[PDB]
């Protein structure tokens, strides 16, 4: 026998994976859909477990060892700005709680798979997936860990329900995965969710951490994106298998506009204000990033050349551009009015972030620094005063509304963005929608729909009662965990929000 | 030149970004053959960036325009990107296949695809134009 | 120089850092530094597994376990909810309470995987320097390797296929990674033993490693025809993911495959004189224990010993087992008539050798599984009516 | 009012629930519950933000009841209203089928779901028929999405506009 | 508490006012000097190369002048009288593996691990019953337990050689090669101390061995060959080329290759062949050091290649014999087992024979010019097999 | 038989390393010395080439992580 060292690499047995499935009656997908999947398709990266471990394995061994070694050593914990800190508190625990989703996703794509290839690109992204959760859950550990207010980062996965923004969250993540069609969910999780947004999320995140003196964000978030590579590799992958079907060219550019649309209306005003209101030294205008990685780069690149498919620009692209531009701070404004139902810390803007906005944003300065410096001056800090924007807001005409669609507060006065209010009533019941498309979804398939919204849950109750059962108070027992301000010194207690005596008026029940 | 990270519009402010970024002919998507490659900034990386892709990939393509951020390098050029894992191999001194390469790889705008031992990026629609190997 | 402008770190910047260090506080504002202090420990004290794992999924209060509250913020076309109490059968006080006895995560997984992997390899290189292969039968080399060892790997990819059902509709977050590390363990044997049989190619001319002779054999020889139907009762038969779990786990594997990889190929290996297909062997039975042993803690401690839900429990774990056992019973006796192609070796080829494996393996799943959820077996019987279909 | 998780609406309901001792019974109580409280086309709102909780333990309730008076072939092969399961499959398919609007079929859908819900079917069988309503009503809706005028399917809808802004 | 450089404001800024704008110096490869045997400088050899001081008049060397401090007599620290054999350069061995520590503590690492994960699984089945009981009672207790004391004399010869080498990959060669040794002297323990875990009976004491080893005849020439290494000699290149190249490559390989897997597996033995894996892997990974560094460096030197194969043909034949001698002592087992056709006859043990010896022709012998024929020697050792 | 899940703990091995040794007539050190070390000296920290490499590894994996990407960044 001829004696020469040999091996066996993965690329031999990755050849021969094509032929490892057999036909018979009752091989089909378990979930309804609406096309019918390419019998062979190839894979542009060949991978099998071996392989995958390897990988994932070296990857773990560098990110743990600079993160226990390196910043611990250099106490890295206490030279970070704390704004950015109350910032990390959210943005962590969101994206652990789009990563867990994103698992269950793939496994319903991996199902409704066909070809041996697919199902092995579809099972590396569940395992992925799986340790992105896990990478997120150990960015907050040690924040836990090290940081100077332990307070929102140890038990965030209990008191983030209390909050307004959780619900939309749930809807562009925990919901808009995991239903509807198996394509559906692709496109909303490849093309658009994957492809569009982490991208510049993850990358903006690493810049603007790196700015405020972060150093464990830009380590464990710039590893989580290399994983994302392959990841829209099989999302162009299965576009191509469902393609050339008479089915595709009926529902594609639907399902593509209405996925773009779900997904854009949450992250364009969130990621704005978490960004631009969250932070201390600012990088540049949350505008240029959006246009930049948004409206030039994936439109540009995926959509504008897949002109060769019936794949067309979406028709919300101009709402979405309008919005763009003033979305952020008309939710910042709802957000700062109601900071005693959050899970971390709020500053408002001081003379420097005045004059950038104004800068950066014209006419910023006679809507929201009018209204910014009224609010300072009638004690928005001190707890004595005992003021609680939400009742200002209440008693000078403004309201705040949910729509039933999306799940994002609106207030109708001081909004410049595009939308507008209405109320509509079925069997007995109002509801509030605040766009075109969102209406037309409603209106459609009203059965899918049936979310209750922050101020039902909570009509006719006091403020204290409320935060004290959703365990929204600090190790004392009497300390709120949210605080109107960044300095350590004159914390609010319960005391204070009962002396506000805020109560939940309905405000659907005027009409 | 124009694949600069702030070209065109971005070199705008003020009321002049307002007024091109709501014009009639920026509402429609426009297409591009670019493409955008973010590497994570690393030991072997910076080797590979200061060797092979500003001595080579330049001369092969003179439109790659390379930017340095706070953690990463941002490249983005037109027509096609390719590393061959071999060559980083023998330049780092230690084993090196295109696996090891993928590790650092942080994020990209295009299609990529690996053959053998090169890692490859590039416009081009794979599967609906060119039938993968 | 670059049009964009360089970002100073606010951890070298003197300016910066003089700035955020005037802003930091000088004391901490909490003294609780534990991540998640409110889970209950299933051992002593909290785990870095238990906190890292335990709540991720977001579960409404009409889930059990639960800590949300509301409907589902969006649904399947005509209304049913993302995840709900209408997936499975089996009903439970707590879905929380399922911990994995090795505390597997994914970090020391991937390890135990790529340490595996290079070990193998080696492996491969020095047996392949050092010119093993020339003391093999071989009969057993060119009959029954390339034709049957190859035809194992599409059950195993069968019952991997299985597992997507349970990764998509599952209501825990424990469970889920549980049952993904077994569906991954199951397409790695598979991967092995073609692995196996390309490496056996590369060094023995005349040795063809296609598999189309395997899947000839696999959807038309009669041996493997019983047990091929089992594996599609499995893959399509059933949505349920607790049944799916009970019947690809610990009814028709723990037996079936017990039997073919480790009373047969395993031990007839030894006794014709092969030193390679033990190494893989090995490898397979350490998935299978593994496996084994989160699957009992899931289905023995959590479901079958629930406070107020025990009989109701066990009723549709009975009847789930009955049938099942007749299925992979039904598997044996057809896989049984393999003996007929091997040479005869007294105690090991003949009645008595595979009566003798026969009884193990039923006594071992009596012991295993049977008598923890009251399930009444009786060995002799099985062991006759599987022999049934034995020729002499 | 009253806490999320402990108001006196669950406590009466679980007393008024824990006094069932058969099946047909309790069948009938948890159909009428799921009719009444339990869509989009409720009779009633009343008990919006407590109705999943009850009908959770209606569920085990019932589930606690079968497997005590019932054979496993029924268990497993029949429904709990007497029927074979495979026929109303059949028999809820074909009514799907002969559906011609968009407004109809969902119509199906809702009160098969209300109807038959495990544990009222086997969960097999309800899944199938489940994915089997799903695939035609979603190729049904998925028709001209944006042909339609916005006034017009307000029209077609049926709804009232309290509040338009301009 | 300290005031670090790095973060603290006002150091920070003198330390940047202080360090330059531009480079001094282009050159930023590590050791540039280094003459690359491969086709680019790798960091084994980066780390590795010229570690060592040499003078000039040691071959190969960069430093000059004497040694300070002397053994008492004048005895040099290293010198060319600690061996026989000569060179032009001492600095040519390098490792075809390309190891240094790193990579090597890894794969031990890596086994160790997988080794435990084994005995965990391979305990919780149970699969022990079907062993067989002659051959676990008598065989693996008794002669399985002796062959550690060849290994652990193996080992301890190498102690001579780290400190008298002349170069400095020769140093971590040998080092391997004495640690590879010893873990397969502790293996064969672990092993015999889990079979005593799991079957009730069984004795795990070494006095059995022990008292086989240094008594029992099968054993014994084996046994005196090992002294005739361990203490007899003293030149470096001698013991490794003894050590190695011959004793080893025959003994060793008929044991453990040829008797011991073998008859395992044909008995139904799942447990042995897994540790007798590991050692042929480390024989293999210190075979291609060794036949690297004799047959590249020395025997093939452009200025003594005859001198250099002299001295080799005269210890191989001597140890070859010796060799010979210890595995016609040790053919004398196969009467304590079960006859099995093809396996335990005659032409069975003369075909591993033929192929172990033809072996050791094609790999070592044949490169330094060394004359053997197989059929001779297989005679002269089925000489003392009883029939 | 028993079937539970042990292993084998690196002590027990390092129990059993003082018999490894058997004496003869040449078993003498080779350099010169004027001291003779006892036969029976016990030594603290046991330890066998296993522990070793699990130990070495793990710091190595530690150190060369740190330096090659925190540092480096
Ligand atoms: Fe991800
Ligand atoms: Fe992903």
């Amino acid at each position: 026998v001829n004696r020469a060292p040999v091996g066996v690499e993965p690329q031999e047995v990755h050849k021969w994976l094509q032929s490892f499935n057999w036909d018979f009656k009752e091989n089909r997908t378990k979930y309804a859909t609406k096309y019918h999947m390419a019998n062979q398709t190839k894979e542009q990266f060949k991978v099998i477990a071996k392989e995958y471990a390897r990988m994932e394995a070296a990857k773990d061994e560098r990110q743990f060892g600079t993160l226990l070694d390196g910043l611990t050593r250099l106490g890295a914990g206490n030279k970070v700005h704390p704004r950015w800190g109350e910032t990390m508190k959210v943005i962590s625990n969101f994206l652990e709680v789009g990563e867990y989703n994103a698992i269950a996703a793939s496994a319903m794509l991996w199902d409704s798979a066909t070809a041996a290839e697919q199902k092995n690109g579809y099972l590396a992204q569940v395992l992925d997936e799986i340790r992105h959760t896990h990478q997120c859950a150990f960015i907050n550990h040690y924040y836990s860990k090290h940081y100077h207010d332990p307070a929102g980062h140890n038990d965030a996965r209990r008191t983030r329900a209390i909050g307004p923004l959780w619900k939309g969250m749930k809807r562009v993540f925990a919901d808009g995965f995991i239903s509807g069609d198996a394509v559906e969910c692709s496109v909303n999780l490849q093309l658009v969710g994957e492809a569009c947004f982490t991208n510049p999320l993850i990358v903006a995140v690493t810049e603007w951490a790196s700015a405020n003196g972060d150093e464990i964000t830009p380590t464990v978030f710039l590893s989580v994106e290399t994983d994302e590579l392959r990841h829209m590799a099989n999302g162009y992958q299965t576009v191509v298998s469902i393609a050339n079907d008479p089915a595709a060219a009926k529902y594609l550019n639907t399902d593509l506009n209405n996925a773009f649309w779900t997904q854009q209306k949450y992250f364009t005003p969130a990621l704005g204000y978490l960004f631009e209101y969250g932070s201390k030294f600012k990088v540049e205008p949350w505008v240029k990033t959006w246009n930049r990685w948004v409206y030039e780069d994936w439109g540009g690149i995926w959509i504008g050349r897949l002109g060769k498919y019936g794949v067309e620009s979406p028709r919300s692209l101009r709402d979405a551009k309008t919005d763009a531009y003033w979305a952020h701070h008309d939710l910042a404004l709802a957000a700062y009015a109601l900071w005693p139902l959050g899970f971390a810390r709020l500053a408002l803007p001081d003379e420097e972030d005045q004059e950038w906005f104004e800068a950066n944003y014209p006419g910023w300065a006679d809507h929201y620094g009018k209204i910014y410096n009224e609010w300072k001056k009638l004690g928005y800090e001190d707890p004595k005063s005992g003021f609680i924007p939400y009742a200002w807001l209440l008693a000078n005409g403004h309201d705040v509304y949910i729509d039933r669609v999306s799940q994002v507060p609106f207030i109708p006065s001081l909004a410049k963005g595009s939308g507008s209010l209405r109320v509509h009533e079925f069997n007995g019941k109002k509801h509030s929608l605040t766009d075109d498309w969102g209406e037309r979804m409603w209106l459609s398939e009203p059965e899918r729909y049936e979310c209750h919204n922050l101020f039902e849950q909570y009509e006719g109750r006091e403020l204290s009662e409320v935060i004290a059962e959703g365990h929204g108070v600090r190790s004392d027992g009497k300390t709120l965990i949210a605080q109107p301000h960044v300095r350590g010194d004159n914390l609010w207690t319960l005391e204070d929000i009962k002396r506000a005596g805020c109560v939940f008026p309905n405000p659907l029940a005027k009409f | 030149a124009h694949n600069a990270y702030n070209a065109g519009i971005m070199q705008k402010t003020g009321k002049a970004f307002a007024d091109e970024f709501f014009a009639e002919e920026n509402q429609v998507v426009h297409e591009s053959n670019a493409v955008v490659l973010v590497l994570m900034k690393s030991d072997e990386i910076d080797a590979i960036i200061e060797d092979m892709v500003l001595k080579g990939g330049k001369a092969k393509n003179p439109s790659i325009v390379v930017e340095d951020k706070a953690g990463f390098w941002w490249i983005k050029a037109d027509g096609a990107i390719e590393i061959d894992a071999a060559e980083a191999s023998d330049l780092l001194g230690k084993p090196f296949s295109v696996y090891d390469l993928l590790v650092n790889v942080s994020s990209t705008v295009g299609r990529a695809y690996t053959l053998g031992t090169k890692f490859t990026i590039t416009s081009e629609l794979m599967g609906l134009d060119r039938a993968l190997t | 120089p670059q049009s964009s402008q360089v970002t100073k770190r606010g951890l070298t910047d003197p300016e910066r850092a003089a700035i955020i260090a005037a802003a930091v506080p000088d004391h901490a504002l909490d003294t609780q530094r534990k991540y998640h202090y409110f889970i209950q420990p299933r051992w002593k004290r909290l785990s870095e597994y238990e906190q890292l794992s335990c709540y991720a999924q977001p579960n409404p209060d009409w889930i059990a376990g639960g800590l949300d509250w509301g409907d589902w913020t969006q649904k399947f076309h005509g209304g049913r909810p993302s995840w709900g109490n209408e997936s499975t059968e089996l009903r439970t006080t707590d879905w929380y309470r399922h911990r994995d006895p090795a505390r597997r995560w994914h970090a020391p997984y991937v390890k135990d995987k790529s340490e595996e992997a290079r070990y193998t390899q080696r492996f491969l290189a020095a047996y392949s320097s050092e010119g093993s292969i020339r003391t093999i039968d071989a009969y057993w080399r060119d009959e029954i390797l390339n034709k049957y060892y190859g035809a194992l790997l599409y059950n195993e990819y069968g019952l991997f296929n299985a597992h997507s059902s349970v990764g998509r509709d599952c209501l825990s977050d424990t469970i889920r990674q549980s049952a993904t590390f077994a569906g991954l363990d199951k397409v790695d044997n598979a991967q092995m033993i073609q692995m196996e049989r390309l490496f056996i190619a590369k060094l023995v001319p005349g040795f063809d490693a296609s598999t189309d002779v395997p899947k000839k054999i696999w959807t038309t020889d009669p041996i493997y025809a019983g047990a091929r139907g089992a594996v599609e009762e499995i893959w399509q038969g059933i949505q349920d993911w607790n049944e799916i779990l009970w019947a690809g786990h610990a009814v028709y594997d723990a037996t079936f495959g017990q039997f073919a990889r480790r009373e047969f190929f395993q031990r007839l290996a030894t006794v014709y004189g092969d030193t390679l297909t033990p190494f893989f062997t090995a490898q397979s039975q350490t998935y299978f224990q593994t496996t084994r042993g989160a699957i009992e803690d899931l289905f023995v401690y959590c479901l079958a010993n629930d406070p107020e839900f025990g009989a109701h429990n066990r009723t549709f774990l009975n009847a789930w087992t009955e049938h099942y056992l007749a299925r992979s019973v039904t598997a044996l006796k057809d896989f049984v008539g393999i003996y007929a192609k091997v040479e005869k070796v007294a105690g090991a080829t003949d009645r008595a050798g595979v009566s003798e494996a026969l009884q193990r393996v039923f006594g071992d799943w009596k012991v295993d599984y049977a008598d923890k959820i009251g399930f009444n077996i009786d060995v002799d019987q099985k062991v006759d009516a599987v022999l049934a279909g034995f020729k002499n | 009012r009253e806490p999320i998780h402990e108001n006196s609406t669950r406590t009466e309901w679980e007393g008024k629930i824990a006094k069932l001792n058969s099946v047909d019974q309790a069948t009938k109580f948890i159909q009428d519950f799921r009719v009444a409280y339990s869509s989009p086309f409720r009779k009633s709102y009343d008990l919006d933000v407590d109705y999943q909780y009850i009908e959770r333990k209606i569920e085990e309730r019932l589930s606690v009841l079968k497997t005590e008076k019932l054979s496993v072939a029924d268990l497993v092969t029949k429904a709990t209203t007497g029927e074979d399961a495979a026929a109303v499959e059949a028999a809820w398919i074909a009514k799907m089928k002969a559906a011609e609007s968009k407004y109809a079929a969902e119509r199906i859908h809702i009160e098969f779901r209300q109807l038959y819900k495990p544990p009222v079917l086997p969960v097999n069988v309800f899944l199938r028929t489940d994915a089997a309503l799903g695939t035609i009503l979603m190729e049904l809706r998925n028709t001209d999405y944006y042909a339609t005028p916005l006034e017009g399917l307000r029209k077609e809808r049926g709804v009232k506009v309290l509040h338009l802004q301009a």
